[PDB]
């Protein structure tokens, strides 16, 4: 029980951002990264390697 | 190609030859799901055992080869990897009648896996293990684990008959067949019973897949 | 005659139906791929083309009543009926071959590879006999006059009745009363409704088969060793209905076959 | 470890026969595709024979098709060549070498120490410019190879290899498809090229790194070698 | 104090929660639909195929299947490079080192066994057998040549020094069994799913865990890291995906949809992050779009229900393996 209210203390004292700040960073990676996904943006049959 | 792709393909080739034979020679095994609680008699329900993750004996019988798996001694969420026997022919599920507290823990667990998704279709070769200590023992305690329903004669050949029932009383379902056998440690040929068994569930899946059932 | 157009384009339609239902079936389920139901399919090409290519020109001889046509294309039409007709008895012996195996070789049909290769070897052995036993007719064997298309060789009719119609038709019997006896058996040596119901299918599929064949053959074989010739018709018409009932009692009583019909 | 000894030979009439052999030890030798490649006496190397893991392909060089027969003995692990009619031309220092084809793989990796036979009295050509390169330990050298036709297939692949035959010993692989470092080679060695030229580079030359180097194509059988270029301290 | 310590989380949770992530990607254009086909069919596995891995050079991938076959193909010729026999077909993970030159694997034997690919003989061979877990082993995972993250049903993760062959951390904390693992981009840190319905992130260096996360109400079958590593998406078997966030330390998404009714076997999201891409009971691999939590596609070639799948390295294709013994590659 000990260890597990140890645990609770540590996880509890962390520093959080608020959710919308996440949110907001997430998007940003996925708009920073959306040309260079293929499965995204589909490439042209030249470039595929699978064609 | 290159002439090294072209070797590449070839070796591609052997490895292909590699794994269709190995699958012909896999293909000829009985896979079998080896099953009670602890102290039934799954560890000797065969003299032949040839072979603490998953422990797997096999023998040969009448040119079949037969790959028996106790899966007791895993001790972890069951319901996470019981799907990987999944194809098994068939279930060999062992209960201990001289053991009259653990009698309700393998009819629940008889339950679990009679009901199983995985298993609504597969037969289960149902042993009920130390009969000659059973009949010894019942004189004494007549009437000490089904206490509601049992209101029948005490003799060997009743109460056994009744306990049968009762693991038989659970298979809600059509397509499977329960094959109870009683055994006794000391001396007996388990091997034909298996072997008369998967036949008999062999021919009815055949026979299913033709369409005569 | 007009009046048999429609009465034998409906029997034409409910052939081509049921086989191409069957055939539909068994190519979309990916449960229903396995190797007696392509023996299934089997039969259900050799009815659909008895179905598609023979009989319309058998309605062309009934309201007709006299061939317009080549000789050569008489020849076609009667080698074609030969062909088809005992390419489908043959896949009928077949398959009492294949639910022979299922009983008195569990663990030999059980094998995949064994079963696809025993199978596929059925197959072409029906298909390629069929060929080989209708291939004569093609040599001009037969003694067709110009006005008529008919079969006028008493000897090349009895020796491929036999091939065709009366060895399948003996193994088949054989091999069906073996699977009955063997039922018997493992039945007297042990819910209980499947086992009647085997009994049933043997005995329905052993029934059509006797029925809508042998009066044909056996019409045969007494004319080349008088009858009226209406009976003969509806004989050789019996036969043809033959292609017509093997789909329904083959699959309709499965129960997987039917989820494939449903849906 | 690692071994292929040759035996057989040193002296034959012409119009004479004699089987080679070649004994693997200490590798999984079914899985390995086997080559012959002869050297005559102050003379560069020259494919002979191929023959593939299974025995499914074989090949001969046109010097030498008819006459000589290779075969392959898996559960004795060992490699033949028959040769009949023996010919002046066929005086040569004969190696056995192993080779491995899948993706990424090593091909030409390992060769035996070599067995003599002494007979006693289109194509694709690799072109080595020079011949004798004087070097001094420390410095950077560049040794190059041509080729007639082009070494890059569509795959991508640039299907260059290098050898290096040091004074008494068989030769060794350095670079295979024209850039890979082979294993247990230093990095100084690097190799480079485009289509039709290419080139060996060394950065810190050694006392170990005299001998003849060999450049080898291996687009398309027979298999060529170039007339190697010597380097002297 | 437990009780009073557990509320204060919730509350310091909530106090994070000023918008949804719905909200805020409110007004982005929808993905579309995404429309996938099975340009390669691996062929050659004879029995259920539990998992797979793409190595780093998104070319060479390596399958684990019931039938005691470990096979590494040739995606883009399909050429099988090795057949490698397992001592136990009860294989239930694989991994492929980054460099290539190992795969490892284990399963119900309690070992994760590792394969050395690059010989001066032409074989493979086995390198280490890594004993010490009590229970089944469900995901292991290279961080390099000499080290192993494996999770397993005792309930634990360890981490393991491959060269000596001994447990260096072991990673406690969940009470129930460990399912899946997924290490981070900088290796520093890694999740875990269990079925305990819980997921931990732990520290690999000094052997803790730093957060929990909650939400699911079933097993946790699957999970995945975000290409930046300040997010995670889990797959249950209460026929959910979610996405955390380890920054804001909870759920951020929910990817479900009412005519899904059965467990999600894996997870793996695209390089981007955008399309969340999830196995499932159904026969079927579903393309969810990460942000907008609206069902963008889905892969829909086989015939038993989809066990693992990958996404490749340069993001070029993506693999699914199954329960009907075939790989397929899409694009
Ligand atoms: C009236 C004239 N026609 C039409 C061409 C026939 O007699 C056909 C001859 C047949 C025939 C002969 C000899 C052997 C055989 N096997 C299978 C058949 C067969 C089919 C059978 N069909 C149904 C009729």
């Amino acid at each position: 029980a000990r260890k597990l209210v140890e645990q609770l203390k540590m996880e509890a004292n962390i520093d959080r951002i608020k959710v919308s700040k996440a949110a907001a960073d997430l998007m940003a990676y996925c708009e920073a990264h959306a040309k260079e996904d293929p499965l995204l943006t589909p490439v042209p049959a030249s470039e595929n390697p699978f064609r | 190609l290159s002439a090294e792709d072209k070797a590449a393909v070839e070796r591609s080739k052997m490895i292909e030859k590699n794994l269709k034979e190995d699958g012909i020679s896999a293909a000829k095994d009985v896979k079998l799901l080896l099953l009670g609680a602890d102290n039934s008699g799954k560890s000797t329900i065969v003299k032949q055992m040839k072979i603490t993750g998953i422990v797997e004996t096999h023998f040969t019988f009448k040119n079949l080869h037969f790959r028996l798996f106790d899966v007791g001694g895993q001790r972890s969420e069951r319901k996470k990897w019981i799907h990987c026997f999944e194809d098994v022919t068939a279930i060999i599920f062992c209960v201990d009648l001289s053991d009259y507290n653990r009698m309700h823990e393998s009819l629940m667990l008889f339950d679990s896996i009679c009901n199983n998704k995985f298993f609504i279709d597969t037969s289960i070769i149902l042993f009920l293990n130390k009969k000659d200590l059973f009949g010894e023992k019942i004189k004494k305690s007549p009437l000490t684990i089904c206490f509601p329903e049992y209101t029948g004669p005490n003799t060997y050949e009743d109460a056994a008959a009744y306990i049968q029932a009762q693991f038989e009383s659970k298979n809600r379902s059509p397509n499977k067949e329960i094959y109870c056998h009683m055994t006794c440690a000391t001396d007996t040929n388990n091997a034909q019973v298996i072997f008369d068994a998967v036949t008999d569930i062999i021919i009815a899946n055949n026979l299913r897949g033709c369409g005569l059932y | 005659y007009n009046y048999y157009a429609t009465l034998l384009t409906l029997l034409i339609a409910v052939i081509v139906f049921g086989n191409v239902l069957v055939c539909m079936a068994v190519s979309r389920e990916k449960a229903l791929q396995t190797t007696t139901n392509y023996l299934i399919v089997s039969l259900a090409v050799a009815d659909l083309l008895v179905a598609t290519l023979v009989m319309p020109w058998v309605v062309y001889l009934e309201v007709v009543g006299e061939w317009k046509f080549s000789r050569i294309h008489c020849d076609i039409f009667v080698t074609l009926d030969v062909m088809m007709c005992t390419a489908s008895i043959l896949n009928l012996c077949a398959i009492s071959i294949d639910r022979y195996t299922a009983v008195a070789m569990p663990m030999l049909y059980n094998t995949r590879y064994s079963s696809k290769r025993r199978v596929t070897v059925m197959i072409s052995i029906v298909w390629v006999l069929s060929f080989t036993i209708s291939c004569p007719l093609l040599f001009g064997l037969n003694n067709a006059d110009q006005n008529e298309c008919i079969i006028a060789n008493p000897a090349f009719v009895v020796y491929s009745s036999i091939v065709s119609f009366y060895v399948p038709f003996i193994v088949t019997l054989l091999v069906y009363i073996k699977i009955y006896i063997v039922l018997r058996r493992r039945r007297k040596r042990v819910s209980q409704q499947k086992e009647k119901k085997a009994t049933q299918m043997l005995a329905i599929v052993l029934g059509v088969f006797i029925i809508c064949w042998l009066p044909f053959f056996i019409t045969h074989i007494l004319n080349i060793h008088n009858i009226p010739p209406v009976l003969y018709s509806a004989f050789t018409w019996l036969g043809y209905v033959n292609s017509a009932v093997n789909p329904i009692i083959y699959t309709t009583f499965n129960i997987e076959f039917r989820k494939a019909f449903l849906k | 470890d690692v071994q292929l000894v040759e035996s057989g030979g040193g002296l034959v009439q012409p119009g004479g026969s004699r089987k080679l052999s070649c004994s693997a030890s200490g590798f999984a030798f079914s899985s390995f595709g086997m080559h012959w490649v002869r050297q005559a006496p102050e003379k560069g190397l020259e494919w002979v024979a191929y023959i593939s893991s299974g025995s499914g392909t074989i090949y001969y060089a046109d010097t030498v098709k008819g006459r000589f027969t290779i075969s392959r003995d898996d559960p004795k692990n060992t490699l033949f060549l028959q040769m009949t009619s023996l010919r002046s031309e066929d005086t040569a220092m004969y190696y056995c070498v192993r080779s491995i084809y899948y993706y990424g793989s090593s091909p030409f990796d390992f060769w035996g120490q070599g067995t003599t036979l002494t007979v006693s009295s289109s194509d694709i050509v690799m072109t080595q410019a020079t011949s004798s390169v004087p070097v001094t330990p420390g410095e950077s050298v560049s040794i190059s190879c041509r080729s007639s036709k082009s070494l890059l297939h569509s795959n991508g692949n640039t299907y260059l290899y290098w050898f290096l035959q040091r004074p008494g010993q068989s030769p060794q692989l350095l670079i295979y498809r024209m850039s890979n470092l082979a294993s247990g080679v230093p990095d100084r060695f690097s190799g480079s090229g485009s289509g039709t030229a290419f080139t060996l580079t060394i950065s810190r030359l050694e006392a170990e790194d005299v001998g003849v180097y060999y450049c080898m194509q291996h687009l398309e059988y027979p298999l060529t070698f170039g007339a190697g270029t010597k380097l002297e301290l | 104090e437990a009780e009073q310590l557990k509320n204060q989380i919730r509350d310091a949770r909530k106090a994070c929660a000023d918008a949804t992530l719905s909200q805020i990607t409110n007004n982005i254009d929808p993905v579309g639909r995404i429309q996938m086909r099975t340009r390669r069919t691996l062929r050659g596995h004879l029995a259920k195929i539990y998992a797979m891995h793409w190595g780093t050079d998104s070319r060479l991938l390596v399958s684990a299947s019931q039938d005691g076959k470990l096979i590494i193909w040739d995606s883009y010729t399909t050429n099988k490079v090795h057949a490698i026999p397992l001592r136990s077909s009860w294989v239930m993970t694989c991994a492929y080192a980054p460099s290539g030159n190992y795969v490892a694997c284990g399963g119900l034997d309690n070992i994760c066994s590792i394969y050395n690919l690059k010989t001066r003989e032409g074989n493979v061979r086995v390198s280490r057998e890594l004993a010490g877990h009590t229970g089944y082993l469900s995901c292991c995972r290279f961080l390099d040549d000499n080290q192993i993250v494996t999770s397993s049903g005792d309930t634990t993760c360890a981490l393991w020094d491959i060269e000596t062959g001994q447990q260096t951390t072991t990673f406690t904390g969940h009470t129930g069994d460990v399912m899946s693992l997924s290490l981070a981009p900088d290796t520093r840190l890694f999740v875990s799913g269990a079925c305990d319905a819980s997921a931990k992130l732990w520290d690999v260096r000094e052997g803790m865990c730093r957060q929990t996360f909650t939400g699911h109400e079933s097993d946790i079958n699957a999970i995945c890291f975000f290409p930046n590593g300040n997010a995670f998406a889990t797959g249950s078997d209460d026929a959910t995906c979610r996405l955390f966030d380890l920054r804001a330390d909870q759920e951020l998404m929910t990817y479900s949809h009412d005519n899904i009714i059965c467990g999600i076997t894996s997870v793996s999201f695209s390089k981007s992050g955008r399309l969340l891409l999830a196995g499932y009971d159904d026969f079927n691999c579903n393309v969810w779009d990460a942000l907008k939590a609206d069902r963008a596609g889905v892969l829909a070639g086989h015939d038993n229900r989809v066990s693992c799948l990958g996404v490749t390295d340069d993001g070029m294709a993506v693999a699914t393996g199954s329960w009907d013994s075939f790989l397929k590659i899409w694009n």
